[PDB]
RNA sequence: AUAAUAAUAAUAUGGUAAUAGAACAUUUAAUGAUAAUAUAUAUUAGUUAUUAAUUAAUAUAUGUAUUAAUUAAAUAGAGAA
RNA sequence: AGUAUGAAAAUGAUUAUUUUAUAAGCAAUCAUGAAUAUAUUAUAUUAUAUUAAUGAUGUACCUUUUGUAUAAUGGGUCAGC
């Protein structure tokens, strides 16, 4: 409905923003970010479905918590437009949540430590299989096409300076 | 409080010293002018309608 | 008083003297005093005709104004005179361009292929190296607004000094370009301002000096470095080679190893010469004895393009291009 | 068959005509503020006079502002330097002009050693090969 | 002397010498001399006068300065400027003071505007 | 030999075979004034310098053409012919008639399968290129090649491609100058 | 007869303990314009022979500088316990 | 142990660029390819920036000492004091 044509201009950051994501958090879980860390690497770039079920079948008990906070991004991508089969996980990670209650250890020959309770919370960032990982693909083979080629007896600089005089 | 003037040499010339707060109300009258103008004329035109 | 009356009245008096571009206020505008330095421009080209270089056309204001919400405003410019404008002056400088680096180029290289030279001569001369040249220059656009001048209180002297076209406002604000044609393009303007200046110098000294044109066009637009060595690219060079010399009385051109070293490995060398009898024609090395062959042909393909002959010599002008 | 590849001209600013690196200097000062007073008593002068007149290629802007004293020039490739002119003597100013002027706008940048000429043409005599060399090794 | 090759050839370099530093170079070539020129301004031109080389591909005439007659050889003083600004630190192996040893040394960049067999 | 000037190669004062970088060398070497002949320790593949050109190339009223500086150093005798078609060796022929061209072209049509272009060479006496030359294939023949082509691109790695693609690169590379 | 800067010549310009000279950052007091087109602060990219300041871009605040500058006071500067 | 605010650091995870699975040391500087990033005069054969190809040279700091890389001394690290 109109004749005006446009061009438009955006930074890196503005397109990665842009492109359909969610973001799932988790709430104060009881874990050490270590103990965290040991799972959350699993489920580095898989689909949602497939880390949902990895955490499902997992021996460990952040694991649960891991599937729970998947679940809740998967139902805040529907709600929001996206499909959860399209859906994978782009980041995952986790922190400190704060307020650890530091607790003295007392040991044998008055000696003592000091006991910590960690809690941490993982959040995750979900983006679309439809869009995200087609637009680094099409990057990818941009690099592919520019990338020059080896060439076996190919102009390689004479590095050094030449000294104000003629060598050959 | 040097001037273009002042200095005889063409290449040379002094910016004019107006203040930031002065041009600022300038620019405020300007426009309010305008809309006065505009919204005047609006009325007028709305007369005419209401007339014929 | 009402301060809109005083507004319009400036910019009034600034349409006023956009439209005579009078000789005094001219000569006091410092930019267009020192571009005129810069160039060193001849003292007979005056002060009005070098705003009137830099005063694109712009007669009428556009459509595209009545929305800022489609992305677009035209604020800055004032609309110009009909027949005082930078729009004759810039056909002639193009003229001038396209006469005298083309001319230049043909002297340095008289058998320079067709499309070669063309791409010789857009180097030389493009839009964008135009544009580029009068940055350096110092063509300043304007881009403050008539309001904004009018709030500072600047003299009308400044706004002739600078380049005056309709330059949209908001032109890439939010990441946004509109793509409107070339009568509002930046490049485009400073390119017609540079040949502008060409003409008006053509047009001051042809009389008097009839080269100074030229030799002006020398020094800002020949001076510059182009490889013409770099401009080619051929497809099936040993056919092209053939074809020459049969054109030309010259035996058939046979590819022969002078020196080969590291067949059976990785990288080897191969050098291999084209000759045409006993004389050779081309040298070519390489990693394949193909490849040598190849490189063999281009540059006896090069040698017989790129030959320029010396000032001293009676005038060459070539055969054609080897239809092959 | 021959094809152009499109290709554009570099520009050597000395060969031809020599256009001058320094475009325009702005003297930047405040009526108010102790460390302009070098700068004022600069313009009032006139030294600024016999500079303009030394050099009308270069336009010379006169601005004020609140801030410190301030000597911004404006080069040919389109790079500013800005050089602050705080608390110095007139001469010193005077000085600081003179080095603007001088530069050529380019940034600032490490040599290694005996890196002297910057050249875009080919080699006049080729680039050596152990083919081609007078003396060939053993 | 026999200078035609020379003066035929449509590429040719010089070895001219400023303070005894010999400087390799074409017509279109940007010198950059490692200190400050007192004597020309910018915008000034200077004639080379101790060329020691004066080459072709193939030929060179090569010798005690050679006849500048026999040539021309025109750099344009492009810009005084200066090296980047550099402060290495100065300390001993067992001691607080350390000098930082400032640094931001003089350049003046020449273009060769002309160099041809006379 | 027009010119009798000295030779000199491109002298050190130092070892050249072990210190053939060291500028410093170089720079010391004095040589006595006047003119000398440095020939070029270089192939002269990219240059357009006019002491590369050869004379055929130079135009008549060139002064170049008479001082001898294209030197032939090589020689068409001693040097192997290299990628040289069987036309260039023996010569070119041009014995077929328009009956002979009209009965291939026939052939080809009917069965490139059987009346492939090297079949075809050595049924005439005459070359594979002029065979393709004169006449066209069934365009149906074309296709199915085409697509055998296409099969056989797919059959590749994604190394393969890659590979593929920088000899293509290469390639391009080699025509440039 | 002074000063500021620039010239030409010469001589000197390593450094612990230590002596002397001269500067800068920070905070307060006296005097004190300016203004969210500003200021303050941060990152980055520049410029100034560069502990520093300044330009620009950007973020955040704040309708605003005890602000520039001259003094005078310092709880005036931390890889060393 | 006020109330805000808080891109202060140390420190955790993740990603992006870039380097790294034949190479041996204060981990830097300098040299130097290469890859990438940004750039409203990259005209470019451009610039800068990021980066352990690569080569050269390189025995933390401090105190205390006739004398320290020292296997003499102090410091886990940052912020405040």
């Amino acid at each position: 409905n109109s004749s005006e044509r446009y061009k438009l201009k955006l930074t890196k950051r503005e397109i990665e923003v842009l492109e359909p994501s969610v973001y799932a958090q988790s709430y104060r879980i009881k874990s050490s970010m270590k103990k965290a860390t040991l799972l959350l690497r699993l489920l580095g770039g898989l689909d949602v479905m497939k880390a949902i079920s990895q955490c499902h079948f997992s021996n460990k008990k952040i694991a649960r918590e891991v599937a729970e906070l998947l679940q809740k991004g998967v139902k805040d991508g529907q709600k929001l437009g996206l499909k959860p089969e399209d859906l994978y996980i782009s980041q995952i990670w986790t922190g400190s949540d704060g307020f650890w209650r530091k607790r003295v250890e007392f040991k044998a020959r008055t000696r003592i430590g000091i006991i910590s309770h960690p809690y941490i919370h993982v959040r995750c960032i979900l983006r679309t299989k439809s869009v995200t990982k087609r637009r680094l693909a099409y990057e990818a083979h941009l690099k592919e096409q520019k990338r020059a080629p080896w060439v076996q007896l190919g102009d390689k600089p004479i590095r050094g300076v030449t000294g104000g005089v003629y060598k050959w | 409080h040097p001037f273009s003037d002042n200095y005889a040499s063409p290449n040379i010339y002094v910016v004019n010293d107006v203040t930031s707060k002065e041009q600022k109300s300038k620019y405020d009258t300007i426009m309010k002018e305008i809309q006065k103008l505009e919204d005047d004329a609006t009325r007028k035109a709305l007369e005419t309608a209401r007339s014929a | 008083e009402s301060e809109l009356a005083k507004y319009k009245e400036y910019y009034q008096g600034l349409k006023s003297t956009v439209n005579e571009i009078p000789e005094s206020v001219a000569s006091k505008s410092p930019s267009l005093r020192t571009l005129h330095k810069r160039l060193q421009l001849p003292n007979e080209l005056t002060y009005s005709t070098l705003s009137r270089c830099l005063t694109c056309p712009s007669a009428k204001l556009p459509d595209k104004i009545n929305n800022p919400t489609k992305g677009a405003a035209f604020v800055n410019t004032v609309p110009t005179n009909k027949y005082l404008d930078n729009h004759g002056l810039n056909i002639m400088g193009k003229n001038l361009l396209s006469y005298h680096v083309t001319k230049s180029i043909i002297q340095k290289y008289p058998r320079l292929p067709t499309v070669v030279l063309n791409a010789a001569v857009n180097a030389y001369i493009s839009e964008a190296v135009l544009a580029h040249i009068a940055k350096y220059w110092g063509i300043e656009v304007e881009t403050t607004s008539v309001l904004s001048r009018y709030l500072k209180m600047e003299p009308f002297e400044f706004t002739l000094g600078r380049l005056k076209f309709f330059n949209n406002s908001l032109n890439s604000k939010d990441g946004i370009e509109l793509i409107t044609g070339k009568n509002f393009s930046e490049t485009s303007a400073l390119a017609m301002s540079v040949r502008s200046i060409i003409a008006a110098i053509w047009a001051v000294t042809e009389q008097k000096d009839s080269q100074a044109v030229y030799r002006f066009i020398d020094d800002h637009i020949m001076s510059r470095k182009l490889d013409i060595t770099k401009m080619f690219q051929f497809e099936q060079p040993t056919r092209e080679l053939a074809m020459l010399c049969r054109r030309e009385g010259l035996e058939k051109p046979v590819s022969k190893l002078v020196a080969e070293s590291g067949r059976l490995s990785k990288s080897p060398v191969f050098i291999v010469h084209v000759f045409s009898g006993e004389e050779t024609l081309g040298e070519g090395y390489g990693s394949s004895l193909k490849e040598a062959k190849a490189r063999a042909a281009t540059d006896a393909l090069m040698k017989w393009y790129c030959y320029e002959p010396l000032a001293q010599q009676e005038p060459v002008i070539d055969p054609g291009t080897v239809v092959v | 068959v021959v094809k152009a590849i499109a290709r554009n001209s570099i520009g050597r600013n000395g060969v031809g005509a020599f256009v001058f690196p320094c475009r325009k200097i702005t003297l930047q000062f405040c009526n108010w503020g102790g460390s302009s007073e070098g700068m004022r008593k600069f313009l009032t002068s006139k030294r600024l006079d016999k500079w303009g007149q030394e050099f009308p290629w270069i336009q010379f802007e006169v601005m004020r502002k609140s801030g410190h004293p301030l000597l911004r020039a404006e080069y040919t490739n389109g790079r500013e330097k800005v050089i602050c002119v705080r608390n110095l003597n007139i001469d010193n100013v005077e000085n600081k002009l003179k080095l603007l002027k001088d530069s050529d706008g380019d940034i600032l940048r490490r040599r290694t050693k005996n890196d002297n000429v910057e050249s875009l043409n080919s080699s006049v005599r080729g680039i050596w090969s152990p083919l081609h060399a007078a003396k060939r090794h053993r | 002397t026999d200078t035609t090759p020379l003066k035929l050839s449509n590429e040719l370099y010089a070895i001219f010498k400023i303070h005894n530093r010999p400087y390799l170079v074409t017509e279109g070539d940007r010198v950059i001399l490692p200190f400050k020129l007192k004597q020309a301004e910018v915008g000034d031109i200077l004639n080379m006068t101790d060329v020691t080389t004066l080459g072709s591909r193939n030929y060179k005439l090569v010798g005690h300065p050679i006849n500048t007659s026999l040539y021309t050889l025109k750099a344009t003083v492009v810009g005084k400027t200066k090296r980047a600004f550099q402060t290495r630190e100065v300390t001993k192996r067992r001691n607080r003071r350390v000098r930082h040893a400032k640094s931001k040394g003089d350049l003046t960049i020449l273009r060769i505007s002309e160099l041809s067999m006379n | 030999k027009q010119f009798g000037f000295p030779k000199t190669q491109v002298t050190t004062i130092y070892n050249k075979t072990k210190s053939a970088s060291n500028y410093k060398g170089y720079l010391k070497h004095r040589d006595a004034p006047g003119m000398y002949y440095q020939p070029s320790e270089s192939i002269a593949t990219g240059s357009v310098n006019s002491e590369t050109i050869p004379r055929s190339f130079m135009a008549a009223s060139d002064p170049r053409r008479g001082l001898d500086m294209p030197v032939q150093s090589t020689k068409a005798k001693q040097c192997p012919n290299v990628l040289v078609g069987k036309s260039t060796v023996n010569g070119k022929t041009y014995h077929l008639g328009p009956q002979e061209i009209d009965e291939i072209r026939k052939l080809r049509l009917d069965n490139p399968q059987k009346y492939t272009r090297k079949f075809l060479a050595a049924k005439y006496g005459i070359s594979p290129l002029f065979v393709s030359m004169v006449s066209k294939p069934s365009e149906q023949h074309v296709q199915i090649m085409e697509s055998r082509l296409q099969e056989i691109q797919s059959r590749w790695k994604e190394k393969r491609r890659i590979a593929r693609e920088d000899r293509k690169r290469r390639k391009l590379l080699w025509y440039q100058a």
